[PDB]
């Protein structure tokens, strides 16, 4: 069967700001089939209360979720997001960049 | 609105 | 000026783990404003856009036995595609549809969709004319010859011409404040080096809706494409859409790349270059 792996951005809602109250967003996309999980993690810890849009899709199918929670960004904390699909052998986590 | 007429494949 | 609504269902088997999951969402260009889950709580149809909060209960009721409706008939339409393919009772499996109506900036129809796929892959689509079928394989050929029988594409086309205008239109009315309004992207050049001798010019695009949008560098008046590190545009969470192209150029040379940026909610085209 046909299986494709979720792409996966990490970013603010917002433009980044230290101390000013903003969005965690993991968007994932491109993927099949549509089963995933989606952690947001803060100094390698799992974040509570993250909420997500419907399943919908692309024209060409493939799957997308936006998963997002208010945070506070700062100079130390670490921000991530883990995956996991049928496609990966193990969860994949992408480091929050504020220049991507 | 979406359309009303469901039919099995 | 153009718009367009569609309803996106996925239907999903899970053997061992109950019977399959339906969702239908619906949007107008580039905004939810329904959902219907067939695992929710108490499966109805709920608003998603506050635009729509206003229609009737007669509305909410008459959504929700349609949704009812596909979440059985979807449930018969898995157990028969399995068959087609000879497929395991083990497996789980998807079918999807999109369909719906695009309107040009004068309002009248431009044209109809109706597309069905299975495990990601075409199966039947209804063709341009809103007449005739498309099926992808022998399968899709016994789901062809269902649909002609019971005049499937006679009723699409009466709802992609008649009903789905209509209400597009009216949900466009209701909704004109965002649903007409173009937001333009808002703008800027970041400078990363890379190395010595090499520094990554990134274009930024942030706020703008609907989601179409072209960024792109150039390099002396020429095109970048190849060179062009282009991210999936991408939701910021409040409506708006976000996108960044980057190049990576030879330090000393960043004034001869600019980046282009088009957008429906721009009064002009922009275009942009690093600013030190």
């Amino acid at each position: 069967m046909i299986q494709r792996t979720p792409k996966i951005q990490v970013y603010s809602r917002h433009p980044a700001e230290n101390g000013k109250s903003n969005f965690l967003n993991c968007y994932v996309s491109g993927f099949h089939p549509s089963d995933i999980e989606v952690d947001l993690l803060k100094n390698g810890e799992r974040i509570e209360k993250v909420e997500h849009s419907d399943l919908s899709f692309s024209k060409d199918w493939s799957f997308y979720l936006l998963y997002y929670t208010e945070f506070t960004p700062t100079e130390k904390d670490e921000y991530a997001c883990r995956v996991n699909h049928v496609t990966l052998s193990q969860p994949k986590i992408v480091k929050w960049d504020r220049d991507m | 609105l979406p359309f009303d007429i469901a039919t099995i494949m | 000026g153009s718009h367009s609504m569609r309803y996106f269902y996925t239907a999903m088997s899970r053997p061992g783990r109950g019977e399959p999951r339906f969702i239908a969402v619906g949007y107008v260009d580039d905004t939810q404003f329904v959902r219907f889950d067939s695992d929710a709580a108490s499966p109805r149809t709920e608003p998603r856009a506050p635009w729509i909060e206003q229609e009737g209960p007669e509305y909410w009721d008459r959504n929700t036995q349609i949704f009812k409706t596909n979440t059985q008939t979807y449930r018969e339409s898995l157990r028969n595609l399995r068959g087609y393919y000879n497929q395991s009772e083990a497996g789980s499996h998807i079918i999807q549809r999109m369909y719906g109506c695009d309107l040009g900036p004068d309002g009248r129809l431009l044209r109809g969709h109706d597309q069905s796929a299975y495990d990601g892959k075409d199966y039947i689509a209804l063709n341009e004319d809103l007449s005739s079928w498309t099926a992808a394989d022998t399968a899709a050929q016994i789901t062809q010859r269902k649909w002609e029988a019971a005049r499937v594409a006679e009723q699409l086309r009466a709802y992609l011409e008649g009903l789905c205008v209509e209400w597009l239109r009216r949900y466009l009315e209701n909704g004109k404040e965002t649903l007409q309004r173009a937001d333009p992207p808002k703008t800027h050049v970041t400078h990363h080096p890379v190395s010595d001798h090499e520094a990554t010019l990134r274009c930024w695009a942030l706020g703008f809706y609907p989601a179409e949008i072209t960024l792109t560098w150039q390099r002396d008046g020429e095109d970048q494409t190849q060179d062009t590190e282009l991210v999936e545009t991408r939701p910021a969470g409040d409506r708006t859409f976000q996108k960044w192209a980057a190049v990576v150029v030879p330090s000393g040379e960043e004034q001869r790349y600019t980046c282009h940026v088009q957008h429906e909610g721009l009064p002009k085209p922009l275009t942009l270059r690093w600013e030190p």
